[PDB]
């Protein structure tokens, strides 16, 4: 088919480049890490009376202190989660404590390398690389609240805020202006809603958005439909009184 | 025939902005396609334009053309210029089978 | 490192054919005139002996191999494919039957075992399929004398006379006309030399025919001169002098 | 023609696969190394290229030992030559255990030969693009051998390979004739050094640093050792005396 | 526990002339305690009859095994297995895993469909051959049975009389045990009719 | 054509080696500038750390393999990790089996072999990453250059990454001086920062890009990271 | 080795093989599920054109995955057996190990998971099948309806329709259902399901097979006789709205 | 599949391109061989040349001694010749342990042929190019010559030649054998057997060759030996002693 | 490796097809004909052997009729070779059901397995599939007489009259008309032979170009006794219908 070991004159593999193309087509995932929490928000999107829109969400829990929101292909993010749960569970049994979000990303990225015909270095069992990129957010007692962007290529960077998805070009640009080093959890969540409203071609409801948060008295916690909607209710009125 | 054999970089958006489909003649259209083709005819009064359209399952305008052309032949062979209903019906049964043949992957 | 080839090398073409089987068959058509006859009082198979060189032994050369004791095979096609195939056929025939049911496999059962080898090889990649066709002529005491054809793909069909190689059809015409069942083995040997003289011109001898029969017994083919316990072989390959003697016998 | 430029799993009509041709070519595209058989031993010498003063002497010697009495030097590409040798070593350790005797120079030729030949029956393994000149003293005499990348190899009286292959065979062929085979092992260091000098004349875009080693049954006692100190230093002088410039 | 005498069993086969007879007990026990008077140890694949005495389990494994071997052979050759042929098949299968446990004594009886001769065979746990053409016995009381058979047996018996020998032999052998009690069957066998006759014998 | 010999890693071409291999050598230059320098008693590694953004946090360009060893990468990240684990494995085993730390030389030659194997394997690839591996063993101070096709060279000084030739001119001049200072850490370190800023010509230097690692006769693997590199400029 | 590639990227960030899997489903027959708030109805086509089929041994479109759970499909039968078998095993695996009746969400994750594997993993291609999975969770009276694609993605849907003329049946259904007032009675929800599936089968009232699932293993397949009656009625309704 | 000469699979015509090219240009390596049968010996003459004065011609080998009694003459190149030698040697040795008996020419020929055939069907190996002539004086057949050739075809000879002076060698022996009514000459001593060989050789290839340009391998009952350089000149001078 | 030395024909197509499968059905449509008529006191089976001769045996009348059991048999349309592997394995799959539960396999289970193996050859492996279509002539006490066809794609459908092979189209058009919904064996035999002549070109319909088997209940034969007609019983039935012309 297409080479699995054949590089560009620069030296960037075809398969890596193609990995970058599926990512850009999902719905935005935006994280801001603050000093009291990590906020992860997604656009879930789609509203139909023939659709159960509040039974599907893109914010899935890995552990009692770790979530991930995704953007790109969703089917691919299931294999990534199966590997990640197994690795975290086995480490909690051996040393009784939290696994590091950076550590998790490296363990996963190792199995992202298989695709194609095998090597004599590695047994390549898959056919393509993963076509989803992830924002993995967590807490550890030795670096507090953190936010991480794993690319399926191998690179994983720590960030204080980062957006991924289709609408990331705008989103990131807004994140910087809104970002400061005295930002808190409660402000950050309101701001998420501002960003989400702006870039929508619709009215922001909780059957097209979902919030989530991290506090260290409860771990990774999903901001529920009932609370997320109350937050949406408060937004619409206050915005619509600045006009 | 299909547009999946043309490159999107030969179509060239911004000059060719429309790529227009072909949808099948539906029931109202069949009545019409027939209506035009039965005008040219000399036939029997037992023909029911309506009856033949209703049993036809969403069939092409080609089928409608074909049917008239086929029915005239069944009359010409029998040495006559009148075309009875039974003739239209046989032509309809034959073309409808061939279109609607696609077994074990359409008709699973 | 090492092979990774597991993709089938035999594949379907737009018509429903199999490229590799089509190719292999061209080789078989171009191969050495071989026939088989059931005389009803035996089975006689003849094939062309050839020499590479006059200074070359043709004792070593293999154009007629005994697959199992009462059974011989002959072919048209590709010589190297034939040689290996005979080997896998001999092995399974010996291990799986000769003290399990206490005797050789029946002819039809052995034709199926060959058929399977060829079909494994056609299905599976890493290797191209066998390029051969066999005429397996036989005797089994539960089916009489038989003649089968084994095709390159491993399709088989029953025959009571046939010929494959070059110049088949006309060879079958002469055989069809001269023999119609209930015939001495000797007589079928005579008919067989006649069909092949008309088929091969340029130089013809019984020193370029290699002839085997299944259709005799000697005490020597029980393999002992004592008191019987079993029947034993009925395969006997003739020497060149005996064949010249039957060429002299009108 | 074609299919034989990407593969080795099928046979050329020329009797010589186009991929095999490309393997030889990369050998001539390296440095010069040579090998001298003598009346008791073998002496090996190589031209080591000096490009910059950021390189360190005697840690990028291209002479690598196998066993105890075999010194192995090559022309072509570095990674191919080291992997080929690392395999020699492993077979050598195995040998020593099993037969309780050191690995022969003829044995080692075979060991290498079979690893190269294996990669020239397969399109799924890529062969080596180095020619390795090796030898030593063993229980059955002194040996110089040269392994070429086809999986052709023989014992020689003298050998060269590389950029400077031709100039080296010329200068060697005169000296060997004059002597019975190359006289003494002592003499052979001086002779070697002359050969390297003539071989340098095909480079002249880099300076060189002379490196010699020997295996001798009358002045080393059957071990492979480097030639350094006084002996190397008299050898530089001998070359520069007769060869002028 | 016992290794094969939980239920016990004995099996006798004899030849007439162009006919045979195969007879067996119908005991089922749990040790010396009799539990049931019916356990049929004779199965047939065409005109081959096969009785196997010993441990119940082991008998089953061989019966289904010969059932699998006979079925694919029958289907492929278009021919049912003959006794002579069947004897080689019993031997070969025993040889295949004699280092697996077996506590069996299969006994074959049948009349050939290719040589017409009455045919009997005995088999052992390791799968030694008994070629015999008078009588062959196996089982727990085999020592006794060989003594009884060698003296009682009269050859070339035609069905009515063959019946009398095999039944009376069997009834009187059985009475020196109670591991051969709990009813008995005689099968008197021709190609043309097979008669099955229940006997009346003791119980404990 | 290009496309003819490019598809799998098992073919040679008239050039003497495969196209793909050159593209692996090319990638190193894309990734981060790292200079390597030694005297004869200590050896110094200086590396520029790059990130992507303001709100991104740095990716580490020093990965510590032992408490007497570490390496810098330049080029492709994912392979640099797969290699640093292999080197960890190699190191530990040496200590478990032989009580041995693992020489720079000794490691280089094992690493080379691994590299040939992954360039004869067809689905396999060149790593696409070069490494400067430093150590002080009982062989003395060392710098080695590793290239992802199995080319291993022992050097006084060198650079991989952005304008390697750039740094190399600097080092080759100041060479004779700094290398004879044997027993003063600080000087060799100070020469490292002086060099690296002159290779640069479309970037600038700053404190938290720079990170310095020294190993030696009396310096066990120690990183000066962030703030503490100021006092070597 | 046949662990090497057989599924590759698109330059558009799709996958070629998943785009081609969906086409086989479209050419195919039509399956639909419409929800009440007491039942979940599944309609499945059986459009026997020919009369030489014997239809008690002509394959059905309804499988038990579990006693309270059904799977229906549109796509190649051959592929669908392979998926159907793995899904029955998984219901029994939970039952054995957790000592608990099966929950619908986990099964859906399982069905999704085998298809997802075969796109990702080398020397295998995804199935030629899209499915609908529905049933009821234990001790629960609210309906559950899931859709899975051979891409391996998965969703819940209040109602969904698949195979040939999916557009037509969505579009219709959208006018006859609200989440705020879905149907309470079996008769009227079934009437709606039969009416949508009439409009695409063409002639059919024995060619339409309805199976209505009420809470916890009350699963009942309505018959031809019953269906012919609803079609009569529909022919009376269409001249009350004229 | 692929193609019919990028991997080994049938041609359009049912031929195999690889076996026919294996016949041709593997005998044009400056090699020409003949083998003739003695009375109680077997003689081989084969060309064998060294183009340098710096190539030790002792190591140069193309008659190999497979066992103490068995010889194998290879026509074709040293990379191939050693793949076949390793196989031959192994087969010889294995045979000796297992079957308790010395390895006949014919058995070795047959075994090697079938093996080459398998490598011919493989799509990741080649048939070897070499033509292998296996010689001894068996105690189970007398002097023997059996030759395999590369296609998996092999056949026994009483006298053979290879290289494109095949016709010349054959005709001289044929006329001779038709007259004398024997295909083996009668003479005890090996010396007279080598002289008979040379007579037919010199006439047929139309030239005489030096000591170091020849290599002569002699099979005797329970020995195979190669003639030293002086020993090969002794014979060339001995016919010229007659002249 | 094998990437550019192989191809992928086991992938999907821009219609949703698989290359080799679609093609496989084509191979079947020019192979010899098999016909299945299910009656309600029997099963009547007919097959045409296309081309017969006095040089072939016509005596073997199991050539396309194989018993897989004494209760299930298939009629084959396609190759002998392709057929052989699924027969042998099906017979084995039988014995396993029989051993486990002491009762013979239903028809439906055995079909579903067969189809899964056939799907398997295109689903993984890269392999090629078989090119033979089977007509299942079979029994249940749940379903009465059963008549199936299964294809290399692995789709399987229930029938009471079906054909595969050549001239499928002609046989089925006459058959649907002349069918009686519940009928005796002898009536079936009349209907079959009548259909058969007029699907065989010119005067050709003979006993020795036919293979016939019927599966009757009997009352001197056992329930579901399959009689695979040998030449002479074909000769009889042709004369009784008078259809030999």
């Amino acid at each position: 088919d297409r080479g699995v070991s054949t590089f560009s004159p620069e030296g960037r593999l075809f398969q890596v480049e193609y990995s970058l193309e599926a990512i850009k087509l999902g719905s935005t995932a935006i994280g801001i890490a603050t000093k009291e929490g990590v906020v992860l928000g997604v656009e879930k999107r789609a509203t139909s009376p023939l659709l159960e829109s509040d039974s599907i969400e893109k914010i899935v829990e890995i552990d009692r202190h770790i979530g991930c929101a995704m953007s790109g292909l969703t089917a691919d993010a299931r294999s990534m989660i199966e590997h990640a749960r197994t690795a975290a569970v086995t480490h909690n049994l051996y040393y009784d404590e939290d696994i590091n979000v950076e550590s998790l990303t490296q363990s996963v990225c190792d199995l992202a390398l298989r695709f194609g015909e095998g090597a004599s270095g590695e047994e390549r069992l898959m056919s393509r690389p993963f076509g989803v990129a992830l924002l993995i957010a967590g807490h550890d007692a030795d670096d507090g609240y953190q936010l991480f962007h794993a690319e399926p290529s191998g690179t994983f960077y720590r960030y204080n805020a980062k957006a991924i998805g289709s609408g990331s070009e705008g989103a990131q640009a807004e994140l910087l202006n809104e970002w400061h080093s005295s930002l808190t959890l409660k402000e950050a969540e309101l701001l998420v809603l501002k960003i989400l409203k702006q870039v929508m071609e619709e009215k922001l409801d909780e059957n097209n958005a979902q919030l989530s948060c991290i506090t260290k008295q409860d771990g990774f916690k999903i901001y529920d439909n009932e609370k997320t909607a109350e937050l949406i209710k408060e937004l619409k009125e206050k915005e619509a009184a600045e006009s | 025939n299909k547009i999946e054999t043309l490159d999107p970089a030969l179509i060239r958006p911004g000059r060719i902005d429309r790529k227009i489909l072909f949808e099948n003649p539906d029931l109202s259209t069949k009545k019409k396609i027939l209506g035009i083709h039965t005008s040219k005819m000399n036939l029997s009064e037992d023909v029911n334009l309506e009856t033949l359209v209703t049993t036809k399952d969403d069939l092409s305008g080609a089928d409608i053309q074909a049917m008239c052309t086929e029915a005239g032949l069944l009359a010409l062979r029998e040495r006559r210029m009148q075309v009875t209903a039974e003739d239209f019906k046989q032509a309809k049964e034959r073309v409808m089978k061939n279109k609607v043949e696609e077994n074990l992957e359409g008709l699973y | 490192m090492t092979d990774r080839y597991s993709f089938s090398l035999t594949t379907f073409s737009p018509s429903g054919k199999l490229g590799q089987i089509d190719y292999a068959l061209t080789a078989v058509k171009q191969g050495v005139t071989s026939l088989g006859i059931k005389a009803t009082n035996g089975v006689v198979i003849a094939t062309e002996k050839k020499s590479s060189s006059p200074l070359a032994m043709s004792e070593t050369l293999s154009k007629v191999s005994l697959l199992t004791p009462d059974i011989g095979a002959v072919y048209s096609g590709m010589g190297p494919d034939y040689r290996v195939l005979v080997d896998k056929s001999r092995k399974v025939a010996h291990t799986s039957y000769k003290r399990i049911y206490g005797e050789y496999p029946p002819t039809k059962l052995l034709v199926s075992e060959v058929a399977k080898i060829m079909q494994e090889a056609t299905q599976s990649g890493g290797v191209r399929p066998f390029g051969v066709s066999l005429l397996i002529a036989g005797h089994d005491e539960f089916n009489g004398f038989s003649l089968y054809q084994v095709d390159p793909s491993g399709s088989y069909f029953p025959w009571k006379a046939t010929a494959i190689g070059k110049g088949s059809v006309a060879a079958k015409t002469f055989l069809e006309k001269r023999w119609n069942d209930e015939l001495e083995l000797e007589d079928a040997i005579h008919i067989a030399l006649l069909t092949l003289k008309e088929s091969v011109e340029g130089e013809f001898n019984g020193d370029t025919i290699e002839l085997a029969i299944i259709g005799d017994e000697n005490p020597d083919l029980l393999g002992y001169t004592g008191i019987p316990t079993d029947k034993g072989p009925r395969f006997r390959k003739l020497t060149s002098q005996e064949i010249n003697d039957r060429l002299e016998a009108l | 023609g074609t299919g034989y430029d990407l593969s080795n799993s099928v046979f050329s009509p020329d009797g010589r696969n186009f991929q095999v041709e490309y393997a030889v070519k990369a050998v001539e595209n390296g440095t010069t190394s040579i090998g001298i058989k003598c009346n008791d031993g073998v002496v090996f010498a190589v031209e080591k290229l000096i490009t910059s003063k950021l390189l360190v002497p005697q840690k990028n010697v291209k002479i690598q030992v196998v066993d105890r009495h075999i010194g192995c030097v090559y022309s072509g590409l570095i990674p191919d030559g080291r992997h080929l040798v690392n395999r020699g070593r492993e077979e050598a350790a195995s040998f020593k255990k099993l037969y309780k005797t050191p690995i022969p120079i003829p044995a080692f030729a075979d060991r290498l030969g079979q690893y190269v030949q294996a990669h020239t029956l397969y399109n799924s393994v890529r062969p080596f693009g180095v020619s390795t000149i090796f030898g030593g003293v063993d229980k059955n005499g002194a040996h110089l051998y040269m392994l070429e990348p086809s999986g052709s190899y023989w014992g020689y009286k003298g050998a060269a390979t590389g950029k400077g292959r031709q100039s080296a065979k010329a200068e060697l062929e005169k000296l060997v004739d004059h002597h019975p085979e190359g006289l003494s092992a002592r003499e052979a260091v001086k002779q070697a050094a002359k050969i390297i000098y003539l071989a340098h004349e095909d480079n002249k875009e880099k300076d060189f640093e002379l490196e010699i080693s020997w295996c001798s049954l009358s002045e080393t006692n059957g071990l492979h050792k480097f030639v350094k100190g006084d002996l190397l230093q008299e050898a530089i002088d001998f070359a520069q005396k007769e060869i002028n410039g | 526990s016992d290794p094969s005498s939980i239920n016990g069993g004995i099996v006798v086969a004899m030849t007439g002339k162009d006919c045979v007879a195969i007879a067996c007990d119908l005991r089922l026990g749990s040790q010396s305690l009799g539990v049931s008077n019916k356990f049929e140890k004779i199965f047939h694949y065409g005109h081959v009859f096969l009785g196997i005495t010993g441990l119940a389990t082991d008998v089953t494994t061989l019966n289904e095994m010969f059932r699998y071997k006979t079925n694919l052979y029958k289907l492929k050759e278009e021919r049912a297995i003959e006794p002579e042929t069947f004897t080689q098949l019993v031997s070969s299968s025993l040889y295949e895993r004699r280092f697996g446990p077996y506590f069996v004594g299969p006994v074959v009886a049948g009349i050939n469909s290719k040589s017409g001769k009455p045919f009997i065979a005995g088999f052992d746990l390791i799968g030694c051959i008994d070629e015999a053409k008078d009588f062959i016995v196996s089982g727990t009381a085999s020592d006794q049975l060989f003594g009884m058979c060698e003296s009682l047996y009269e050859p070339n018996l035609e069905p009515e009389d063959l019946f009398e020998t095999i039944s009376q032999a069997l009834l009187n052998a059985a009475d020196r045990d109670a591991l051969s009690g709990w009813g008995a069957v005689v099968y008197i066998i021709k190609k043309d009719e097979v008669v099955k006759r229940y006997l009346k014998m003791r119980q404990d | 054509f290009r496309n003819n010999y490019d598809g799998d890693t098992v073919t040679f071409s008239p050039t003497g080696r495969l196209f793909q291999v050159e593209y692996a050598l090319e990638a190193i230059k894309q990734g981060s500038v790292t200079v390597g320098l030694r005297s004869n008693t200590h050896a110094v590694l200086v590396a520029l750390k790059r990130n992507a953004d303001e709100l991104s946090s740095y990716q580490k360009k020093i990965i510590k393999c032992d408490e007497h060893m570490g390496l810098s990468l330049a080029g492709l990240a994912p392979d640099a990790r797969v290699l640093s684990n292999y080197l960890r494995q190699q190191c530990n085993y040496s200590s478990l089996v032989f009580n041995r730390k693992l020489a720079v030389e000794r490691a280089g030659h094992l690493l080379c072999d691994k590299a040939q194997k992954n360039t004869q394997s067809y689905g396999g690839r060149p790593y696409g990453v070069g490494l400067l591996i430093i150590g002080y063993d009982k062989s003395g101070a060392h710098l080695l250059e590793f290239q992802p096709s199995g080319n291993v060279t022992e050097l006084y000084g060198t650079a991989i990454g952005a304008r390697s030739q750039g740094a190399k001119t600097y080092l080759e001049r100041t060479l004779d001086t700094f290398i004879k200072i044997d027993g003063n850490p600080d000087e060799l370190i100070k020469a490292g920062v002086e060099a690296i800023s002159q290779s640069l010509r479309d970037e600038s230097l700053t404190v938290d890009n720079l990170s310095i690692a020294i190993v030696g006769k009396d310096t066990p693997f120690t990183i000066y990271d962030g703030e503490a590199v100021a006092k070597y400029i | 080795g046949y662990d090497r590639a057989l599924s590759i990227f698109s330059p558009d960030g799709h996958i070629f093989q998943v785009e081609y899997a969906l086409e086989a489903v479209k050419r195919g027959t039509c399956a639909v599920g419409v929800k009440g708030k007491n039942c979940v109805v599944l309609g499945c086509e059986r459009r026997s054109t020919l009369k030489l089929q014997d239809t008690r041994i002509t394959p059905s479109k309804v499988s038990k995955i579990d006693s309270h759970v059904v799977l229906s499909f549109s796509g190649l039968n051959a592929d669908s057996r392979i998926l159907i078998e793995k899904a029955r095993v998984e219901a029994q695996s939970h039952r054995l190990t957790l000592e608990d009746p099966v929950t619908v969400e986990y099964l859906t994750r399982y069905v999704a998971g085998v298809q997802q594997r075969y796109t990702q993993s080398g020397g295998v291609r995804p199935f030629g099948v899209s499915t609908l999975i529905a049933g009821f969770d234990p001790r629960d009276d609210e309906p559950k309806l899931y859709q899975t694609e051979p891409s391996g993605i998965y969703s819940s849907w209040s109602a969904q329709t698949i195979g040939r003329n999916s557009k037509t049946v969505r579009e219709f259904l959208e006018k006859n259902y609200d989440r705020k007032e879905p149907p309470a009675t079996v008769e009227e929800c079934v009437k709606l399901t039969v009416r949508s599936l009439l409009e695409v089968v063409q002639t059919g009232a024995k060619n339409i097979e309805i199976t209505v699932v009420k809470p916890d293993s009350d699963i009942v397949a309505l018959s031809s006789e019953e269906i012919n009656q609803y079609v009569t009625q529909i022919e009376q309704e269409k001249q009350e709205q004229q | 599949a692929g193609y019919d000469r990028h991997i080994t699979i049938f041609s359009p015509e049912g031929r195999l391109y690889q076996v026919e090219y294996a016949f041709k240009a593997t005998n044009q390596t400056n090699i020409n061989s003949l083998a003739v049968r003695g009375k109680d010996c077997t003689v081989v003459i084969s060309q064998k040349k060294v183009p340098d004065k710096l190539l030790d011609p002792t190591t140069v080998s193309y008659i190999f001694c497979i066992s103490r009694t068995i010889g194998m003459v290879v026509n074709g190149p040293i990379p191939d010749a050693r793949n076949a030698a390793l196989r031959a040697k192994a087969e010889a040795a294995e045979f000796r342990y297992k079957y308790g008996y010395d390895m006949p020419c014919d058995v070795l020929a047959k075994r090697m042929a079938n093996l080459s055939q398998i490598y011919t069907q493989r799509a990741y190996m080649r048939p070897l190019g070499v033509i292998l002539t296996f010689v001894s004086v068996d105690e189970e057949l007398g002097p023997s010559i059996y030759k395999t050739d590369p296609a998996g075809y092999y056949v026994g000879y009483k006298a053979t030649a290879t290289g494109p002076k095949q016709q010349e060698i054959t005709t001289n022996l044929e006329n001779h054998f038709k007259k004398s009514k024997i295909d083996h000459i009668n003479e005890e001593s090996w010396e007279k057997v080598v002289e008979f060989a040379i007579t037919h050789m010199i006439d047929a290839l139309g030239t005489e060759f030096s000591k170091n340009d020849l290599e002569v391998g002699v099979a005797t009952k329970d020995k195979f030996f190669t003639l030293s350089a002086e020993n090969i000149e002794e014979r060339l001078v001995a016919i010229a002693e007659q002249d | 490796g094998s990437r550019r030395y192989d191809s992928r024909t086991t992938i999907f197509s821009p219609e949703g097809r698989l290359y080799q499968v679609e093609y496989a059905l084509e191979s079947i449509s020019h192979a010899g004909t098999a016909i299945g008529i299910m009656a309600s006191d029997g099963i009547v089976l007919a097959a045409e052997r296309k081309v017969t001769s006095t040089l072939l045996e016509q005596d073997t009348s199991t050539e396309k009729l194989y018993k897989l059991n004494d209760k299930i048999a298939v009629a084959v349309a396609g190759l002998t070779a392709d057929a052989e592997i699924l027969i042998n394995t099906a017979r084995i799959h039988a014995q396993n059901y029989l051993k486990t539960y002491n009762e013979d396999i239903p028809v439906e289970i055995l079909v579903r397995r067969l189809s899964d193996i056939k799907q398997g050859y295109t689903q993984h492996g890269g392999l090629r599939p078989f090119g033979v279509s089977f007509i299942y002539a079979g029994y249940d006490d749940r379903y009465g007489y059963q008549l199936y066809t299964s294809n290399p794609s692995g789709n399987y459908t229930g029938w009471k009259a079906i054909s595969v092979g050549a001239n499928t189209s002609a046989a089925q058009t006459l058959l649907q008309m002349d069918y009686k919904d519940d009928m005796k064996v002898d009536d079936a035999i009349e209907l079959a032979l009548k259909t058969l002549s007029k699907t065989t070109d010119s005067s050709a319909l003979t006993y020795d170009r036919l293979e016939f088997a019927t599966i009757r209940k009997g009352a001197n034969d056992g329930e579901v006794y399959q009689k695979i007609f040998k030449p002479q019983e074909i000769k009889d039935i042709l004369v009784k219908t008078g259809i030999t012309k």
